[PDB]
């Protein structure tokens, strides 16, 4: 088949493929070219993902999931983790083994589920445009992203009836959305992607060889909880503290209050990054026992700078980190360039450009270049461009803690991948049954400031005496980034067995079984989509049947006029409603008493 | 096992910058992501990478 291209935002979705030699995005059912990253349950079991979830988020608030990327692959006591606890509106609560969750409707449900909701939509439009079924797509991902993280989302994309190619790194894709135009030669490119919840700075080179674009990544850092949300969530505070201090009323408490302020202040933000001064003006906020309440704010640019300042200021120090890792200086970057939506801002593009002392690229749409770089990136899986090669790296060091505490690593951070790195172990004690090992990923030189991957046991070694046995242990990191332990008995060959506790994820019955529930929300949302259909068709008929009346004035019997009326109000009672039997049926009805009418018709 | 300077087949004496270029066009050939096909020539690759990353560090490529 083909594979398509999916860049999973935190904010914003959207899907692109490859026309033969040229890649286009797709408009949406909607029309729109990027999908928001929202999914609603409805009372009536419908799903709604998009622009209608958005719609109807302020009815149906704490069963609307958005920014469920900044949940993915992380831990319920995460600090991150907490803090958005306090801040949302639908609840997120603790898995079983640790992991973060989230309740709708008293059920419990892992985050993989709801992004594979958003996946599934880009799969269906890429099927609608395509007019074949889609089975197989790449996924962008942060750079930054940890293994947990990146393997949660592979697991959201087989959820969506995927399978799921490569996880390509965002700014990884964006540089060969850059390189497709340009010609024979090299270069060193600074990616500045700063989108809706993640942060990420990717020093790359893109060296032409024979006809042969090599895309190498220098160095990556980045972080992944660092976005346009935190920008939002800085105004909301000074919102709140503003109205708090000039009416009496701590609004962080009416929920409702809260939806529209976020809203607002996005809205007041974006408005920002083109004009000299907005207002914030919401009438009946809230309601006081005396009386409604309004409010009405001047924000000046200025005033906007100041408060996210601190934020744009924590973005360039992995500049600082990623130009030393790769060995550069900043006169030795030829090209930087600007992706995601919230380096439209004047102040990021103001800092970036005085940092490089360079002005970033005016011809990258930083919306639209991740999904088209990922398109490109399934066309070279398949074969339909032979021209591009991407060497990627791994962000972040992969070692294991030591005694002490102490952490030793095994793969240092920005290693080519895929790679692998094979270490000797032995037994300490006598007769020791068995061994463990913790696997953690990070820079720190303590092992719990490091996330952790989890503690491998080796059980089954017979008797022996301390440190006799040989067991080597294989570090695979594959294209994706993702990790594979693999052990094996040294001198004799005999592979061994291993046993991974105190891990996060989702494992392989979790997997099949929400596999399975997703296709029952499929069926469930095609029978919404169809009593959608079947409620216009209702309306068209009564508009026909009661011009059709006008035009027969007095030539229509008072009986069948009676009874025509009455079957039209109960048609309009059904379809009101959401049931898509008693619509058909109210129609039938509507019909057989209507027979005199469509007789009087007589072309 | 086999020689670093000859699965990449260099002159044991040529400098960084050529055992770049021929591990570019190796990575070309051997890199899983470009043929698609097997693990085969991720293992293979994986093995010109750890050459190129022996020989481009002055000290460890004296031993
Ligand atoms: N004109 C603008 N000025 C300032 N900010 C903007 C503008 N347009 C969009 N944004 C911000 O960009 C963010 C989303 O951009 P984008 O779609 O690139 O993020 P994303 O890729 O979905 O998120 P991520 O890549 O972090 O997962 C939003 O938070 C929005 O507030
Ligand atoms: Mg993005």
């Amino acid at each position: 088949g083909k594979i398509i291209g999916i860049d999973l935002g935190t904010t914003n979705s959207c899907v692109a493929i490859m026309d033969g030699t040229t890649p286009r995005v797709l408009e949406n059912a909607e029309g729109d070219r990027t999908t928001p990253s929202i999914i609603a349950y409805t009372q009536d079991g419908c799903t709604l993902v998009g622009q209608p979830a958005k719609r109807q988020a302020v009815t149906n608030p704490q069963n609307t999931l958005f920014a469920i990327k900044r949940l993915i692959g992380r831990r319920f006591q995460d600090e991150e983790v907490q803090r958005d606890v306090s801040i949302m509106p639908f609840k997120i609560i603790a898995a079983d083994n640790g992991d973060a969750w989230v309740e709708v409707k008293g059920q419990k449900m892992a985050p993989p589920q709801i992004s594979a909701e958003v996946l599934k939509k880009m799969k269906k439009t890429a099927e609608d445009y395509l007019g074949e079924p889609v089975t197989e797509a790449v996924i962008t991902v942060p750079a930054y992203f940890n293994d947990a993280q990146r393997q949660a989302t592979k697991d959201a994309g087989r959820i969506a009836g995927l399978e799921v190619k490569r996880i390509i790194n965002e700014p990884t894709a964006a540089a060969l959305a850059y390189g497709l135009d340009k010609g024979t030669g090299n270069r060193t490119i600074a990616v500045y992607d700063l989108g809706g919840g993640a942060f990420d700075i990717s020093i790359i080179e893109i060296d032409e060889v024979d006809g042969e674009k090599t895309f190498e990544v220098l160095a990556t850092n980045g972080d992944t909880h660092l976005g346009g949300e935190d920008f939002d969530s800085r105004l909301i505070n000074y919102l709140v503290e503003e109205f708090k201090k000039d009416q009496g009323i701590d609004l962080r408490n009416d929920p409702l209050a809260m939806q529209r302020l976020k809203e607002a202040a996005e809205k007041a933000k974006i408005e920002l990054s083109s004009a000299q001064q907005t207002d914030v003006n919401l009438p009946y906020i809230t309601a006081d026992a005396t009386g409604p309440k309004h409010m009405n704010i001047k924000v000046t640019r200025a005033k906007l700078e100041s408060l996210v300042e601190d934020l744009v200021n924590r973005s360039i120090e992995p500049l600082k980190v990623a130009l030393q890792d790769a060995g550069l200086s900043v006169s030795d970057i030829d090209d930087v360039i600007l992706v995601g939506g919230q380096t439209r801002m004047p102040m990021v593009q103001k800092k970036v450009a005085e940092f490089f002392g360079k002005e970033p690229r005016k011809d990258v749409n930083p919306d639209e270049a991740v999904a088209i770089g990922a398109a490109v990136q399934g066309g070279v899986l398949t074969g339909d461009v032979k021209d591009v090669l991407l060497l990627d790296v791994t962000p972040l060091s992969l070692g294991i803690e030591t005694m002490g505490g102490v952490m030793t690593t095994l793969i240092a951070k920005n290693t080519t991948i895929p790679t692998k790195h094979s270490q000797v172990f032995s037994t300490a004690e006598d007769n020791q049954s068995a061994v463990t090992i913790h696997v953690l990923q990070g820079e720190r030189k303590r092992a719990a400031d490091n996330k952790s991957l989890g503690q491998f046991n080796l059980d089954g070694i017979n008797p022996a005496p301390r440190g006799m046995p040989q067991i080597e242990v294989t570090f695979d990191i594959d294209a994706d980034g993702i990790l594979h332990v693999s052990a094996k008995d040294k001198n004799s060959g005999k592979e061994q067995k291993i046993t991974i506790k105190a891990s996060s994820g989702l494992n392989e019955d979790e997997i099949q079984k929400m596999v399975r529930d997703a296709e029952a929300n499929a069926e469930a949302d095609r029978k919404c989509e169809e009593l959608v259909q079947t409620r216009n068709q209702g309306d068209h008929l009564l508009h026909s049947t009661r011009k059709q009346v006008e035009e027969a004035g007095d030539k229509l019997p008072a009986d069948d006029k009676t009874a025509i009326e009455s079957a039209l109000t109960a048609l309009e009672t059904a379809l009101k409603g959401e049931d898509k039997a008693a619509i058909e049926a109210k129609m039938q009805e509507l019909a057989q008493v209507s027979q005199k009418l469509m007789e009087i018709a007589q072309q | 096992k086999q020689d670093y300077y000859e699965i990449l087949g260099v002159s044991k004496t040529a400098e960084e910058r050529e055992i770049r270029k021929a591990y570019k066009r190796l990575a070309m050939k051997y890199h899983p992501d470009r043929n698609q096909g097997d693990k085969e020539a991720e293992a293979k690759f994986k093995e010109i990478k750890e050459a190129y990353e022996v020989l481009t560090d002055s000290q460890k490529r004296a031993a």
